[PDB]
RNA sequence: CGUACACGGUGGAUGCCCUGGCAGUCAAGGCGAUGAAGGACGUGCUAAUCUGCGAUAAGCGUCGGUAAGGUGAUAUGAACCGUUUAACCGGCGAUUUCCGAAUGGGGAACCCCGAUCAUUAUCCAAAUGAGGCGAACCGGGGGAACUGAAACAUCUAAGUACCCCGAGGAAAAGAAAUCAACCGAGAUUCCCCCAGUAGCGGCGAGCGAACGGGGAGCAGCCCGAGCCUAAUCAGUGUGUGUGUUGUGGAAGCGUCUGGAAAGGCGCGCGAUACAGGGUGACAGCCCCGUACACAAUGCACAUGCUGUAGCUCGAUGAGUAGGGCGGGCCGUGGUACCUGUCUGAAUAUGGGGGGACCAUCCUCCAAGGCUAAAUACUCUGACUGACCGAUAGUGAACCAGUACCGUGAGGGAAAGGCGAAAAGAACCCCGGCGAGGGGAGUGAAAAAGAACCUGAAACCGUGUACGUACAAGCAGUGGGAGGCACCUUAUGCGUGUUAUGGCGUGCCUUUUGUAUAAUGGGUCAGCGACUUAUAUUCUGUAGCAAGGUUAACCGGGGAGCCGAA
C-alpha cells in the first residue's frame, strides 16, 4: 500500500513507501533475546590458532598441550576448552539460523508497514540539532510513549535522538534485528527506509 | 519516568519459529525414559555401513573407472536466444552461466523461437543439426 | 565533603542547636562534634549513647543527614567554619554557590 | 505405651544478604655475579599472628602531590607526633649483615679464600665469559605402552606421553636448478577454499595433500680484481601522539505513614554529565562520584644533525650430482626426506626440473649466506557476566593450602550475618562464683545478648485430645450402634481419638514363577547417571519457488556445493 511520511511538524501526510515481506509475529520476539545473550560471552572450542611446541619447551617438563600464547585452550582438560559433550556451540546460548536470523532481517522491516507500528519521518529529521525538539516532534506524533519502544533514522547517528530514552542510534546501512526492532518495535526515516530496500 | 520501565531490557528479538520451549536436544529429559533402542542397545551403535556381507560380499560388482574429460555442459536454444544476441561462440559464454573450469558442452533445444543466432560449441547433437540450419550460422 | 576542621550545627538530636569543631570521622560515616557529649557513671565528660554498657565505642555519633556544614538554602542554621592554601578553593569558598 | 498437636529444646534446613569464587574481554609484560627469587631470624611501650621493614628494622632523606590529623589490620591502656605543616600517594640518590650462581675450603644457615671450565694474555686471573631463575608459548634432538584394528606380528594410539639441549617476547620459513589451467603465475609464512578430491591401504578398517583461487601482510639483497665514495658505521641532540595510573570541587520543599524516608500522593529542577556507592526503609537534583579539565609516570620508538660513503669487470662454490648395500621416517606410491658403509660426473658451445625410465620442447639454474611485516596467554592492572551462592562456587567469601595425616613424594578439611545506633544489660535480690536465675533497663522488635537474623525435618521433655495391662496382627472401606471431648467456618452439617465387629500376609529388583528361608536398605536431609561439532538420512511446521545457499573476508561475495537427462 502506502506508507504516509510525516515531516518536522508531523504532518499528516508526506510520501510514500513500503516493505514486502510476510510479517512474522512469529520472526520479532526472541531472536535478539538470543542477541542480548549469544552476544554476551560464548566459549567455542577449537575456534583458535593455538598449537603445541611438543617437548624442548622450557628446561622443565611441559606437556604439549593446545598452548597459545601463554596458557592451553582447546583442550577440554584447560579451561576456555572445548567441552567434551554433546550439542551447544557457545555457553548458555540458542543453538540454531543465517536465514531465519536474516528472515526476521526481513521480516521486521515488514513490520514496519503495520498499523500499530512506526512511522516514517522526513529526511529533515536527521537536521533536528537539540533533542528538545525530537521530544516535540515525538509529542505531536502521538508516539512518545515509543520511547520505551526505540528509535533510528538514516545518513549519520542522530545526536539529538541519542540522548533520549533507551535511544541506541544506528544508520539504515548495518542495521541489525536488533535495531529494526529494539524489542519487535521500532522507528525511522525517509531515506532510511529506502537504504534498507537493499 | 524515573520508574521501572514497564519493559525496556533484552528479551526481545524473536523466537526461531515456534514456541521453542527449552534449547533443542531434548528428548527424553533428565531422569529414566526411553529415549534410544532396547535390547542388545549401548555399549556401541548397531550399524556401520556395511554388512555380513551376504549383500556385499560379491554381487554384480564394478570397479573404479578412470577420470574422463569432464563434456556435459548445457547449452540450451532459447536462453540463448531471448538474450544478447549475434556472437556467441568460444570467447563470450562468461555472460551467461556457460563456463566449467573445465570443456566441452552440448545444446538442448528447451525452446524453439527463432533468433537465428550461430553458436560454435565443440559438441552437437541432434537438434543442434537442426536450427542454427533452418535459421542460418554455422556450427564450426 | 565533611572535615574534622569544619564547624558543625546540630539540627535533628536532643543536641539541636549546640555548635562546635569535629573531633574526627570514622569510615562507618559517624562524627564526633566536639561539645557533644555524655556524662559517664563517675561523672567525666566522654562523648558516647545512652544504656547499661562495658567496654565501649567512644564519640557521641552523630549522622551527616542531621548535622549542618555549610548548606545553601532556606534554613535556619548560619555561620560556618573551614582550608586555603589550594587558591582554587579560595575561589570556590568565594562563590555563594560553591566551596 | 501407641498417634496428633501445643509450649520449650535440640538441630540446622529454608528465605533473604554476601566484604568470595567461576567465566570473558581490554590493557600491560620479564627478574638476577652494583650478589636476585625464596627462606631463616629479628624489628612496634605492651604484640602472639598477618602485613611492612630489617639492626638508620611496620622505618630514614629529597622533590612533588595532599591535607589537618595521625601513630598498619585491632575501634585497648599509657604516651607521643603534627602549622620548624605530619599521616597518606608518587620520581632519583644513600645505606643495603650472612648464605645463596657464590666461586677458597668444610658445614642441616656455622668457620678460613675469585672454586671449576674457557678466551685474551703485559700469562699476573691482570682484563672478560659460562655455571642459577622464570606460567606456559618457538626451535633442535631421543622416543613408548595401555588402546583401535571388537584376537594379532604391518598399520593404529604417537610421532603423542616421557627424556635431553637451547632462544626470544615472540620463534621457524624465505626470494625459487619453483609452479606447469599458459603467448601464463612468479619470495616465504598464515587464514578460507580447493579435498575429504588426487594419492595410500590384509585397497580391510582407516589414512590423506598439493598446484590454483579469494584474503592478510609485502623487500629485497651479500663473497676475486679495477676504481671510487651520501650504503654503513661511530658519536650528538632528543620528542609528538598514544597507552596506564593518580588528581580539582556547591546545593533538599508540602501532605500522609514511620523510630527514621532514599515510600505513597502533589509540585519543581539539572543532563557534551539516562555508570556506581554512601546516607536510620526502592535518592539522577542530601554526600562522594560521573561530563569537564589538570597533573605525574611510562612510552623515549622516531625525527634532526656531525664525521663516515658510489660504482665497474670476470667467475660463481665435489667426494657434491648421481649409483649400489642396509635402515629410519613420510600421504610418497619403482614417484618423499634423512642417516650410515661403498662407489663416483660434467661444467653454462653445461646442467637440473615439469609425479615412471632413456634420446628430442618449455621453465629454472642447486651443491654458500642474510632478510622487516601478517597471530599466539594471562602472572599483573581494569572492566563485564539470562554464571554460583557459602554441604553452591576455586580445595580455600571465616587461621587454608591453615588445622591435621604420612619417614617421604604426597594428601588435605570444617567454620559467613547481634543491633539503626552497642546504644552490648546500670542498679537490686539469689548463688561457691565477672557462671547462671529473678527483677529491671535499651529498642519498632531481644520469642536480636553474644557460632547471637530467619530457623524446618529426624528427635527430646512436658503437657493436651483420645485410647489403653483378654488381646491377634496392613492396622481400611461401607453399614449400624457407644460414648467422651471441642460448638473461629450458626443450618438434623463436622473434628480428636476411640471401644466393638466384619475383611486385610510392608515396599522395591532378578526370575518361567518372589509375600517368600531370592538380593538391597536401621531413619533423615542434601548429593547422585544420555550430553558437542560436523556430515548423512527421514519427519512435522514455515517462507519462497529450476533454481537455491554461500564459505574465508567486506551490509558484498557465488569461490564452491547440490539440483537441472
Amino acid at each position: 500500500m502506502e506508507l504516509v511520511l510525516k515531516d518536522a511538524q508531523s504532518a499528516l501526510t508526506v510520501s510514500e513507501t513500503t516493505f514486502g515481506r510476510d510479517f512474522n509475529e512469529a520472526l520479532v520476539h526472541q531472536v535478539v533475546v538470543a542477541y542480548a545473550a549469544g552476544a554476551r560471552q560464548g566459549t567455542r572450542a577449537q575456534k583458535t590458532r593455538a598449537e603445541v611446541t611438543g617437548s624442548g619447551k622450557k628446561p622443565w617438563r611441559q606437556k604439549g598441550t593446545g598452548r597459545a600464547r601463554s596458557g592451553s585452550i582447546k583442550s577440554p582438560i584447560w579451561r576456555s576448552g572445548g567441552v567434551t559433550f554433546a550439542a551447544r556451540p557457545q555457553d548458555h546460548s540458542q543453538k540454531v539460523n543465517k536465514k531465519m536470523y536474516r528472515g526476521a532481517l526481513k521480516s521486521i522491516l515488514s513490520e514496519l508497514v503495520r498499523q500499530d507500528r512506526l512511522i516514517v519521518v522526513e529526511k529533515f529529521s536527521v537536521e533536528a540539532p537539540k533533542t528538545k525538539l525530537l521530544a516535540q516532534k515525538l509529542k505531536d506524533m502521538a508516539l512518545e510513549d515509543v520511547l520505551i519502544i526505540t528509535g533510528e533514522l538514516d545518513e549519520n547517528l542522530f545526536l539529538a535522538a541519542r540522548n533520549l530514552h533507551k535511544v541506541d542510534v544506528r544508520d539504515a546501512t548495518g542495521i541489525d534485528p536488533v535495531s529494526l526492532i529494539a524489542f519487535d518495535k521500532v522507528v525511522m526515516t525517509a531515506d532510511a527506509v529506502k537504504q534498507v530496500e537493499e | 519516568n524515573t520508574l521501572s520501565p514497564a519493559e525496556g531490557s533484552k528479551k526481545a528479538g524473536k523466537r526461531l519459529g515456534r514456541g521453542i520451549g527449552s534449547g533443542l536436544g531434548k528428548t527424553g529429559g533428565r531422569g529414566h525414559k526411553g529415549q534410544k533402542s532396547r535390547s542388545g542397545g549401548g555399549v556401541r551403535r548397531g550399524f556401520e555401513g556395511g554388512q555380513m556381507p551376504l549383500y556385499r560380499r560379491l554381487p554384480k560388482f564394478g570397479f573404479t573407472s578412470r577420470k574422463a574429460a569432464i563434456t556435459a555442459e548445457i547449452r540450451l536454444s532459447d536462453l540463448a536466444k531471448v538474450e544478447g544476441g549475434v556472437v556467441d561462440l568460444n570467447t563470450l559464454k562468461a555472460a551467461n552461466i556457460i563456463g566449467i573450469q573445465i570443456e566441452f558442452a552440448k545444446v538442448i533445444l528447451a525452446g524453439e523461437v527463432t533468433t537465428p543466432v550461430t553458436v560454435r560449441g565443440l559438441r552437437v547433437t541432434k537438434g543442434a543439426r537442426a536450427a542454427i540450419e533452418a535459421a542460418g550460422g554455422k556450427i564450426e | 565533603k565533611i572535615r574534622r576542621d569544619d564547624e558543625v550545627i546540630v539540627l535533628t538530636g536532643k543536641d539541636k542547636g549546640k555548635r562546635g569543631k569535629v573531633k574526627n570521622v570514622l569510615s562507618s560515616g559517624k562524627v564526633i562534634v566536639e561539645g557533644i557529649n555524655l556524662v559517664k557513671k563517675h561523672q567525666k565528660p566522654v562523648p558516647a549513647l545512652n544504656q547499661p554498657g562495658g567496654i565501649v565505642e567512644k564519640e557521641a555519633a552523630i549522622q551527616v543527614s542531621n548535622v549542618a556544614i555549610f548548606n545553601a538554602a532556606t534554613g535556619k542554621a548560619d555561620r560556618v567554619g573551614f582550608r586555603f592554601e589550594d587558591g582554587k578553593k579560595v575561589r570556590f569558598f568565594k562563590s555563594n554557590s560553591e566551596t
